[PDB]
């Protein structure tokens, strides 16, 4: 200790490597119990009694307060997987931790970490190639039931699992509704434009898909109407309030006779703007800013529906969906103030609907584009939030399936096939990198193992049967259809998951593998740790 | 060494030594510290033998001069046209770092970048501030990219206008907002008509500004960052968007020289001087999204691509991204060393071993008390292998 | 009990306990206010925490000035306050009749 | 009115740290729950496996 | 020179007030009895705007003291300089009122305002020309929230042409200090923005930090008094709605921070409707909370107009 | 210390967590188990504000108690959900959820997987919904007697049961008056436009719903009339005072006459506002903001009665009641914005306070329920019961379907589920039949709280419900005997019972899905 004068603690060698592996294992054991259709949810209490129910690994690792850096790495890994894919946040963490475990076992056996890293990189590349070449199914060959099956697969393990038969229909309809093609003629599916509202009350099956848009807002005055049929919609990015001269402008009166006209002008300016807006036929006025009572009275007398403090993103979406133009100002290229009816949007109805004890606004059947909103209905806010997270996962998955038209089977099929193929492929690459690739292959088996364990089944026997099927598939060209075999966790028996409908987007597995490999490599590269004492 | 807060004076001095090596060569910051520690560990036994520190120092200077001779004799000349030699130098520099499975990707990039920011016939050095590195989370290190144009983290202010082809770009160091003299200014209203007049004249001022901008053919507008005054008022943004002009504000006063060097623009500080000759022509300007991991403005293609390049560093973790950046910097500094001194030496401890050997010979030839010190220098240099 | 397994620092009076508590507090109030009733009643002196003196024979004043922290006493004080706000008289008799109803029911 | 007082009688006469449980809920069900917890502590040791 | 009446409500208010009325009394020579044991004539130059001299040269202060619970005014009587005050300017109820804004602002302590108003009249009558009032209270907390806004209200109805300079103890960000503070403070700001003319936001957190810096509960009432005298011992409020201030040594827009915090904790609790039954079952409609919230987003946007 | 998670992060997992959640839930249930039925007893709750809450309402109790177990938190949240959605069943739902979790504990101890139990529960929920919709009956909402019986069948279990006829008539009148349609959108907002004002004292038998509204207000000036027999009313959001401008309107005076001229200009502004108001020839003016004394002078000169500072909600109710439209600029005032429809404005002294009545309206789309009684606590309980009654009336007017009460519906559904389970051959038949038998807790609880023999009565009832046309048979909560609901009259709203069953089953599903609690971590 004495020679090196650093003011901190120092771990070195097998000590710090084992410590890093312990941290990663801890993080993975936190989430292992929440993997697959037989995984279960977790409570999380935020030191104040704030409760969160969830199965989302990214959510869990965000809510946790982690202290070890090698575990913060896996937390960021789950976050990154959620950002780039939207599903696989638990599998990626489990796989990264298992890769770390086996790689540290090799380093203890004194295979050099560089060699382990080379072998892991090779196995990652070859696993990606083998997936893309042998394990993908075309969603064109499969149709729309492929999308429904992918959504149901994503919803299994969530609190909208068994209700998947109907939630998958909702998700698919919503993504197809928000489908839009842009310049370059490429089809784009911009999820996060589907609005998701939560409202405890009626059962899950009573959740609603709104052909149009749902706004978590209400009218500004109770004297205003709360339903309009041929809605002409005006989206404004400025406030409708009593006009005050700006900061660099002062009123200095030296003739009292001007005070009255100045004071009345301060309101007549906004009055004139509102009259100009209403003259075009606008019966619905959405605003990101505020609306004084003086203005709300104008809307009431006109029979219009005004909404204030609307959110910028909600406004952008309503505008795109209805055909309107968001105006930050009523100002044209002629130095005047006008409002054209072409800047208006349209909708077959705008209503304020009564959701159990609250109220919101529904914009139904907008033209110039179709939009989609979803009102989730559960037993309390905990249920509703978990439903929101599950539905976001499902929407991201369907988006990926529609963007890249390839899917892979689930239930550990891909992991079993990769284990077989890579344990056969390792024989060609070096002698120690061979061991590293074999360990990568064996690590990949942690997914079906965990699925079976959670299903309370003989993981050893089940994964052995799986590997037997996939080895038969890879050694007998007449039975290559066995690739599609995976776990049926409701019966503890392998099953053709391509015919059962257990599909996952290829991007899920590919990105999971790449990110897990990078995380394992970065953590495995560490052979020392200097922890400085805080000040 | 800079990150571990060493406390002993000698350790601090070794930190400074490693920083000096990072400055002068950018590669070898570990070898230099190891060599220093070993030379001192040899001074241990020399002092014990009873040699004076001054004699040790002078004999070390002698051994240093002889070792410079030896290394120069070992060296072989190199032409910057030898792209394979440059690639091999970069791969050697990267072999030690976490980015070595991606060396196949980051060595050609590290050679292209440096070879793009220097005139290879006259250059005697390179300023690596001409090479911009942009760390963006997400993806993997195999997603690192060499952008020949310009990359900016600033967001686009227009909604709907993200892509521009045949882009004419202008830098605006003045503010598109209500006029404000450098002196204390007020606008005293005393009649109701003056209120409407004030609003109208403000609108007209802003509209005249944006019209003088549009008249040049400018469709991409980079606005410098302005404290003490609004550089882009809501009126100005409205008018620019209606005129179909992409707008990027909050450009930093330190990125201006870089952006100009990159896309041939000339910074304009008065609307009167904003003309077509002060613009930069780029074949494309796009706001690209990185798989929900952020956004980047890429100005690619340039009619005046003047000796500047950018490297986008991707990665799955903040830690691995930072180490990728550091390693790429090491590769660029290796290429910089090759540019400075057109000489190449083998690796794998060959120079250190040759040093040990030839300085052992030198010590046997320099009979005296300097012989012990030179032999110590040799056995100390034998520590890197 | 049930509430104490969820909120450990919870106070609970059940079935018979609750009735005993309520009837005891009501009879205590009645015992204090019995002497206010009628012209032959006795005047009570009430001293604030500052030392201010109140001489009263009024049931509502006596209630609000007494130093009591009981839930049943609060309930009956509120009933007396409503009686006083609407009619101006009858607070002592109100308290007495409540206490005696509770006693005769016990 | 922010404190429930001990009821007159046994609840007040009870000693400081003493506890009194009565009825199916406070006594019978808690006893059954305790015995069940005990059986659970020893259940996993029953039999050859 | 016109006279200023000084009301002080709630524990926080009643304990800032006494310290202020002590600092200034010593700044004027008045002892606890009220006798002017002073020599300089500048102490008597502007003494009529704060003290109401009586026969016998006893300068009684122009101060009212209010709280629904007598035990604070008892501690004020018993405290130091607790005898200059008029023995009739102490107006108190018997109900504690907890920390419910509805309890303090409604029938659960509403008649009392009609006992503090016949003391405001009996204190203005003495004033030759009444400049206005200075109410010291707490934005959210105990009665100061409810009773401190039903007072600004009824005094702006009874004297609607006078300066109302409030000193309110805005809640500290780190310390919640109460479970219903977000509600009380948005409901009180919703009244002070309208019925007030200038408000000085005295943050307990910042005051505590300043006290710690000086060191290098009473200490806060002793570090708020020197600021209250540096404000009331001798060009502001350009716009008649941004009349909130942060004292020091400031009409800063840092107020916008405090308001964002308060409105985000208000919205957090309002979403789940937590601690709302008390207000609705004691005299509020569920829409007064939406109005309060709207008006605080208003304020935050008026303050966001600059930067 | 080299930890991976921060100290204070404690993680429990497994059957201990499951049993803990289930015990917490059934404890929450046992708290309010006795508050169900007509023969329930009151509970005296002590608020943190020194207050008291004497109630029988499950949601009131669970809202006033505080817990730390997250399962108990979830149960309290579902009680709140039921109350906000339908406004009744707040303890039936709690009891059903507790019983469902209790019966699921069995299958969980026996190695069944929670997902299997949950799928079975969802099947059973769908079939419960089907059976309820099959056994439901329609209602002619025009039958005031039928509606009064529904409201009696809903308030009989509460303290106001002694004044059942009164409370039923009050609730029915209030909801039928708040029923409002505009632009083809029917809306019964009994939260903004049916107001309950509790004035302690008097007697409950004089409580009434007014054909108008009531506020706690007096005239601004005692020369103003307090009695007007056909008042034309104007409502304003703006102050009739002279307030400052939004800008820095600073003035600069150098001439002598200018100061006085400015003050006279202020007075003339107030005069002009009051003239813009008088031009409509109103009788009453009601403002949400102040009214200056000069404005009062001018209005009185015009023989107008003014009310100074009313709440925005009260002003909206006055609008709905008297047919007016709130304005914010008296220059923008129109005859259509003036309020005709009120039949009498009265300002009378109730106790020592002045209350303004705008009653005798014709077609008032808003109302004020004036409750009178012994104390604030009694009146709070009466108000809660009336909220229940009005929410039930609203639920009926929305969905006119009825189902039988007294546990008759629970037994009918349990029988239907047991009959449907015989076709099931998998392993979920057992949890399915278990929730079926877990529905029996409602009649069980009714029998327990009336004081009869649960074993005997529930056996006789399960036997009665095995016959063909006996799905209407239930139990009396007052005598402990089986009766036909067609003969007793206890009929619940199908919407209420649907929401009850759905919330219960989904709460059970949620708490079963839950495992592996984690805690400590700080936001
Ligand atoms: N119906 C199913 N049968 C078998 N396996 C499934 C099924 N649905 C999902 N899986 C498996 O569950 C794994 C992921 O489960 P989950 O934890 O819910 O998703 P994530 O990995 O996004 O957290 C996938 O690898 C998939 O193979
Ligand atoms: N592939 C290789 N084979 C053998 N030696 C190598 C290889 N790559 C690098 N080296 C040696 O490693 C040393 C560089 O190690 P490095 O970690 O970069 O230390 P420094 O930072 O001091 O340069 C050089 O002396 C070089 O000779
Ligand atoms: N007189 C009665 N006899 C028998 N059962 C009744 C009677 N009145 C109501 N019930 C039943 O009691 C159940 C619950 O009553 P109530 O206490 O009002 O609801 P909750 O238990 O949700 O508070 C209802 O489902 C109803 O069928
Ligand atoms: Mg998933
Ligand atoms: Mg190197
Ligand atoms: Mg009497
Ligand atoms: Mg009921």
């Amino acid at each position: 200790e004495g020679p090196l004068s650093v003011f901190g603690d120092r771990s070195t060698g097998e000590t710090i490597r084992s410590q890093n592996v312990m941290a990663a294992a801890s993080i993975a054991n936190i989430v292992k119990s929440s993997l697959g259709p037989v995984g279960l949810d977790k409570m999380l209490v935020d030191d104040i009694g704030d409760v969160t129910i969830t199965n989302d690994g990214a959510t869990i690792l965000k809510l946790l307060e982690v202290e070890h850096p090698a575990a913060k790495v896996l937390c960021e890994l789950a976050d990154l997987q959620d950002k780039e894919v939207g599903d696989g946040t638990t599998s990626v963490v489990i796989i990264a931790a298992e890769l770390l475990k086996n790689a540290d076992e090799l380093v203890k056996q004194k295979i050099h970490p560089t060699s382990v890293i080379s072998g892991y990189r090779l196995a990652c590349k070859e696993a990606v190639r083998y997936i893309n070449e042998n394990l993908i199914v075309n969603t064109d060959e499969l149709g729309r039931d492929c999308l429904i099956n992918a959504a149901k697969t994503s919803m299994s393990s969530k609190i909208i699992g068994i209700n998947g038969d109907f939630f998958a229909n909702m998700v698919v309809d919503a993504v197809l509704a928000i489908k839009y093609t842009d310049i370059r003629g490429q089809p784009r599916y911009p999820v996060n434009s589907v609005n998701i509202l939560k409202a405890h009350g009626r059962s899950q099956m009573e959740s609603m898909l709104i052909s149009g848009y749902a706004l978590n807002c209400v009218v500004g005055s109770q004297g205003m109407p709360k339903r309009i049929v041929n809605a002409k919609i005006a989206c404004l990015d400025f406030s409708l309030q009593k006009t005050k001269m700006k900061l660099g402008v002062q009123v200095v009166i030296t003739d009292p006779e001007k005070l009255d006209q100045i004071r009345q002008r301060e309101s007549d300016i906004t009055k004139e703007r509102i009259q100009k807006i209403l003259a075009t036929g606008a019966n619905v006025i959405l605003t990101t800013g505020g609306i004084d009572d003086m203005c709300l009275k104008y809307f009431v007398e006109a029979g219009a529906m005004a909404v204030r403090r609307v959110l910028k993103r909600d406004l952008k979406r309503i505008a795109k969906a209805s055909g309107a133009t968001i105006l930050s100002t009523l100002a044209n290229l002629e130095g005047e103030e006008t409002f054209e009816a072409a800047m208006l949007g349209q909708a077959e109805e705008v209503v304020q609907e009564r959701i159990c004890d609250d109220e919101l606004i529904l914009i139904k059947n907008t033209k110039a584009r179709t939009s989609a909103s979803i009102i989730l209905r559960g037993a309390n806010d905990f249920m509703c939030d978990e439903m929101e997270r599950s539905l976001h996962d499902a929407l991201c998955v369907v988006k990926r399936v529609l963007e890249s038209k390839s899917v892979v089977p689930g239930g550990g099929a891909v992991e079993a096939a990769l284990s077989i193929y890579l344990e056969n492929y390792a024989t060609s690459m070096g002698s120690r990198e061979q061991l590293a690739i074999a360990e990568f292959a064996r690590s990949l088996l942690v997914i079906p193992n965990t699925l079976a364990v959670n299903a309370a089944q003989d993981s050893t026997d089940l994964v052995a049967k799986l590997r037997a099927f996939h080895n038969e598939a890879q050694v007998n060209p007449e039975r290559k259809n066995l690739k599609w075999i995976g776990l049926d966790l409701s019966n503890g028996k392998p099953r053709d998951n391509k015919q059962a409908g257990v599909f996952e987007p290829t991007i899920v597995k590919v990105k999971s593998l790449k990110f897990a490999t990078e995380a394992a490599i970065t953590i495995l590269r560490i052979d020392d740790l200097i922890k400085l004492h805080p000040e | 060494l800079k990150q571990m807060q060493v406390l002993h004076p000698a350790a601090r001095m070794l930190v400074e030594l490693s920083k000096a090596q990072d400055i002068e060569a950018g590669d070898g910051t570990t070898s230099v510290v190891i060599i220093a520690g070993s030379l001192l560990d040899s001074c241990t036994k020399l002092l014990q033998k009873g040699i004076h520190p001054t004699i040790i120092s002078e004999s070390f200077q002698k051994a240093l001069e002889k070792g410079i001779e030896i290394l120069t004799d070992m060296s072989r000349p190199v032409e910057l046209s030898d792209r394979e030699t440059l690639l091999n130098s970069a791969t050697t520099s990267l072999n030690s770092k976490v980015v070595s499975q991606y060396s196949s990707l980051l060595s050609p990039m590290s050679v292209n970048a440096v070879m793009k920011v220097i005139d290879p016939a006259t250059a005697t050095s390179v300023d690596l501030r001409d090479i911009k590195i942009v760390k963006k989370l997400g993806g993997t290190i195999d997603d690192c990219e060499l952008v020949e144009g310009l990359v900016l983290t600033q967001k686009v202010s227009n909604s709907g206008i993200t892509r521009v082809e045949k882009a004419k770009i202008g830098l605006i160091q003045f503010c598109l907002s209500a006029p404000k003299t450098d002196m204390d200014n007020q606008i005293v209203v005393s009649d109701y008509a003056q209120m409407d007049r004030v609003l109208r004249e403000e609108r007209a001022y802003i509209l005249n500004l944006v019209k003088q901008i549009k008249k040049t053919g400018c469709n991409v507008l980079l606005i410098q960052k302005s404290i003490l005054r609004d550089a882009l008022s809501d009126l100005a943004l409205h008018f620019l968007n209606k005129m179909k002009i992409m707008v990027i504000k909050d450009i930093e006063r330190e990125d201006i020289e870089f952006i100009c060097k990159t896309i041939g623009t000339k910074p304009v500080a008065h609307i009167d001087q904003f003309t077509a000759d002060m613009l930069g022509s780029a074949e494309l300007a796009e706001e690209v999204n990185l798989n929900g991991s952020g956004k980047l403005l890429k100005i690619t293609g340039c009619a005046s691509p003047g000796k500047t390049v950018t490297i986008v560093v991707r990665g799955s973790n903040k830690l691995v991204i930072e180490e990728a950046e550091r390693s790429i910097h090491d590769a660029l500094c290796v290429i910089r060393c090759l540019v400075k001194k057109r000489a190449l030496i083998a690796g794998g401890g060959a120079p250190e071993i040759e040093l040990a050997l030839r300085l052992t010979e030198y010590s046997r030839t320099l009979s005296g008390m300097e012989s012990y010190c030179v032999r110590a220098f040799a056995d100390a240099m034998e520590v890197i292998p | 009990a049930a509430v104490k397994t969820l909120n450990p620092k919870a106070e609970v009076a059940r079935a018979q306990a609750a009735l005993a508590v309520n009837i005891s507090a009501a009879r205590g109030l009645q015992d204090v206010l019995r002497t206010n009733l009628g012209p032959k009643g006795t005047m009570k002196m009430l001293v604030s925490g500052a030392g201010d003196i109140k001489l009263t024979k009024d049931g509502n004043v006596l209630l609000h000035e007494m130093q009591i922290q009981h839930p049943t006493a609060s309930l009956i004080a509120k009933v007396a306050t409503a009686q006083d706000d609407i009619t101006g008289d009858g607070t002592t008799s109100n308290v007495l009749i409540i206490g005696e109803l509770l006693k005769q029911a016990d | 009115a922010l404190h429930v007082p001990k009821a007159p009688g046994f609840a007040q006469m009870l000693k400081e740290g003493a506890k009194h449980f009565s009825g199916l809920e406070e006594a019978v069900y808690r006893n059954i729950q305790a015995c069940k917890e005990l059986a659970q502590t020893t259940r996993t040791a029953y039999g050859p496996n | 020179m016109r006279e200023i009446v000084h009301i002080q409500a709630g524990q926080c208010g009643n304990q800032i007030g006494a310290k202020f009325w002590e600092v200034i009394s010593d700044e004027h020579g008045i002892d606890p009895t009220g006798s002017y044991h002073g020599d300089s004539d500048l102490q008597l130059e502007r003494i009529n705007v704060y003290y109401n001299e009586a026969a016998g040269n006893k300068y009684v202060p122009r101060a009212i003291l209010v709280d629904l619970e007598p035990g604070t005014m008892d501690s004020v009587r018993s405290g130091p300089f607790g005898q200059i005050f008029r023995p009739d300017n102490f107006v108190f109820g018997q109900s504690g009122a907890g920390n419910n804004w509805a309890k303090g602002h409604y029938t659960e302590g509403a008649e009392l305002v009609d006992s503090v108003l016949d003391v405001v009249r009996k204190e203005s009558e003495s004033c030759d020309c009444l400049q206005g009032f200075q109410l010291t209270h707490s934005l959210g907390g105990g009665t100061g929230s409810g009773m401190g806004t039903l007072l600004i209200s009824k005094i702006r109805e009874e004297y609607p042409d006078r300066i109302m300079n409030t000193f309110s103890v805005v809640p500290s960000p780190k310390v919640s200090d109460t479970v219903v503070e977000p509600y009380n403070a948005t409901l009180s700001v919703h009244q002070l923005v309208e019925n007030t003319d200038e408000t000085y936001s005295i943050d307990n957190e910042a005051l505590y930090d300043i006290c710690f810096r000086t060191l290098k509960y009473g200490d806060l009432n002793h570090l708020v008094s020197a600021t209250m005298s540096g404000v009331t011992t001798c060009n502001m409020v350009p716009f008649p709605r941004l009349h909130f201030f942060m004292p020091g040594f400031g009409n800063s827009t840092a107020i916008q921070e405090l308001f964002k915090r308060i409105s985000e904790q208000f919205t957090a609790m309002f979403r789940r409707k937590a601690f709302l039954h008390w207000y609705t079952g004691e005299g509020m409609d569920e829409m007064e909370f939406t109005e309060a919230e709207s008006n605080m987003n208003d304020l935050v946007s008026e303050y966001q107009q600059y930067q | 210390p080299v930890l991976v998670l921060s100290q204070n992060t404690k993680r429990e997992s497994g059957r201990k967590v499951q049993s803990g959640n289930i015990n917490a839930a059934k404890t929450i249930a046992d708290i309010i188990r006795t508050c169900l039925g007509p023969k329930s007893m009151m509970k005296m709750l002590l608020d943190p504000m020194g207050g008291i809450v004497m109630t029988n309402d499950g949601n009131a109790i669970l809202r006033e108690i505080q817990v730390q177990h997250p399962a108990a938190k979830s149960m309290i949240e579902i009680s709140r959900t039921q109350d906000e959605e339908v406004g009744d069943g707040t303890t039936s739902v709690i009891i059903l959820a507790g019983e469902m979790l209790s019966v699921a504990e069995h299958f969980l101890e026996q190695q069944m997987h929670p997902t299997v139990v949950i799928s079975a529960y969802r099947k059973a929920l769908d079939d419960m919904i089907s059976t309820l919709k099959k056994i439901s009956i329609p209602v002619d909402i025009s039958d005031s007697d039928m509606m009064l019986n529904i409201i009696n069948s809903s308030i009989t279990t509460k303290a106001i049961s002694r004044w059942s006829s009164l409370a039923c008539n009050i609730a029915l009148d209030a909801v039928k008056m708040v029923q409002f349609e505009e632009n083809g959108r029917k809306e019964i907002d009994i939260k903004k436009y049916a107001r309950v004002e509790k004035i302690p004292g008097g007697i409950i038998e004089d409580s009434c719903v007014l054909r108008g509204v009531m506020i706690n207000k007096d005239v601004t000036h005692p020369r103003m009339r307090r009695y007007i027999k056909n008042p034309r009313i104007v409502l304003l959001d703006s102050s009739l005072e002279y307030k400052k401008g939004e800008s820095q309107t600073d003035i600069e005076i150098t001439r002598e006459e200018d100061f006085t001229r400015i003050l006279q200009m202020e007075e003339e502004y107030i005069q002009q506002l009051c003239e813009d108001i008088i031009q409509l020839k109103p009788d009453v003016v009601i403002t949400e903001k102040g009214i200056s004394d000069l404005a009062q002078h001018y209005l009185m000169r015009a023989n107008i009665t003014a009310i100074r500072r009313v709440r925005k909600t009260d002003n909206n109710r006055i609008a709905r009641a008297c047919g007016a439209r709130i304005v914010s600029r008296p220059e923008e005032l129109r005859e259509d914005d003036v309020g005709t429809g009120a039949g009498l404005l009265e300002i009378k002294k109730i106790g020592d306070e002045y209350f303004t009545f705008i009653t005798d309206c014709k077609d008032p789309k808003a109302c004020t329920i004036l409750l009178r009684g012994a104390s604030k606590e009694i009146l709070s309980e009466v108000e809660r019961n009336l909220q229940d009654a009005m929410q039930v009336c609203r639920n009926v007017l929305l969905d006119p379907q009825l189902v039988p009460g007294g546990g008759a519906s629970e037994m009918a559904v349990a029988h239907a589920l047991t009959e449907k389970s015989k076709a099931m051959t998998g392993v979920e038949q057992w949890p399915y039949r278990a929730v079926a038998q877990a529905l029996e807790v409602i009649p069980r609880t009714l029998i327990q709280n009336c004081g009869a023999s649960t074993i005997r009565l529930l056996t006789s009832l399960r036997a009665k419900h095995t016959q063909e046309n006996c799905e209407t048979w239930g139990v009396n909560g007052e005598t402990g005997t089986l009766v036909d609901m067609k003969e007793l009259g206890i009929w619940e709203p199908l919407a209420v019972k649907l929401q009850t069953y759905k919330t219960a089953v989904e709460t059970a599903v949620l708490l079963l899905r839950i495992d592996d609690i984690v805690s400590g971590h700080k936001k």
